[PDB]
């Protein structure tokens, strides 16, 4: 529990600097704008905006 | 179960108009995020805006991009919106 | 003025099966290449290979993608694979 | 061949810095053995296997 919260913990501070050695980048399509009112979007905490993606449908095949 | 992962309301209606196939992709790409926030190689992934807190990137899953943000302290990935192909 | 881009005659085979369409993107990617060598933003361009002094990237033109390297002290560019949109 | 050429070679080295910050990256289907071929492709200097890109023409509608 304690050991593995710490190794889970690790592997993801190791994926962030992997992350952190990333340049930044767009495509034509995206503007400094609406990156902007996507940060705004990332930090908007209001529920009825989200949704946990493990609670989407599974294929009716 | 790693990260967990989060859809915008409006993503959720727009995923509906998505083929059978494409959607499928989808909750792959989801299972995969939970592990790999950023799936560099199979997803074309590239990081937007990086900010030490939260990074938002873009994917490509072909017909279509997902963009989302990775939440580190928290352990959070949102996806924020879809776009087209790249008309180009 | 600067870079020379050449393209290898296996590739021109790949070319005229090309529609005129992408084909036409395929020669504006000659042109930026003349300037911008790695135009990632562009043509989201990868680094496969980057032995410092000559390297391989991938660049994508709708649906199909092109690898060339870069010869930074020859100032060279080569054209040279052609590939779909990629999966098996 | 001028100062402005000499120009031209401050602007490559900054190109190939920005590249050189660029980490490697490649496709699924992108092996060791083809980047070992194209490599080969690439380091041809033989006149007649390639063709000036320039030489192509913007086609009629």
């Amino acid at each position: 529990g304690d050991v593995l919260k710490e190794l889970e913990r690790l592997k993801v501070e190791i994926q962030r600097l992997e992350a952190m050695l990333m340049p930044e980048e767009r495509d034509e399509d995206i503007t400094e704008e609406e990156i902007a009112e996507l940060l705004e979007l990332a930090r908007d905490e209001d529920p009825e905006n989200w949704i946990d993606a493990e609670e989407l449908p599974e294929p009716e095949d | 179960m790693t990260y967990r992962v989060k859809i915008h309301k409006q993503v959720v209606k727009a995923l509906q108009s998505l083929p059978k196939a494409h959607y499928r992709r989808f909750l792959e790409f989801r299972d995969i995020l939970e592990y790999e926030p950023v799936p560099r190689e199979k997803f074309d992934v590239i990081k937007l805006e990086g900010t030490g807190d939260l990074d938002l990137y873009r994917a490509r899953l072909g017909d279509y991009r997902v963009i989302y943000s990775v939440n580190w302290k928290d352990k959070v990935i949102k996806i924020l919106k879809l776009k087209p192909r790249g008309r180009a």
